């Protein structure tokens, strides 16, 4: 939901620890134009430390 | 392969995926062992001598 980002070399960083960032918000199934995933989906990311 | 844990493999790429990483784990472990059996049959015979 940002306003803007940085550029390729700028990108922006935000640094939250521990195990789980968010699985209550999760976009990764089809909410947006292109999806090319590695490992697993933020889905599956809840049984991952 | 990436990680020696195969929990850290399985619970990482996909089931397609990670039959590219446990294969190199298994015939890895496979020489391992068969390097092991073969010097035991060494000392086998240096044992029964």
């Amino acid at each position: 939901n940002a306003t803007r980002f940085a550029s390729v070399y700028a990108w922006n960083r935000k640094r939250i620890s521990n195990c789980v960032a968010d699985y209550s918000v999760l976009y990764n199934s089809a909410s947006f134009s292109t999806f090319k995933c590695y490992g697993v989906s933020p889905t599956k990311l809840n049984d991952l430390c | 392969a990436i990680s020696s844990v195969l929990n850290d493999i399985l619970s990482r790429l996909d089931p397609p995926e990670a039959e590219v990483q446990i294969d190199r784990l298994i015939t890895g472990r496979l020489q391992s062992l068969q390097t092991y059996v073969t010097q035991q049959l060494i000392r086998a015979a240096e044992i029964r001598a």
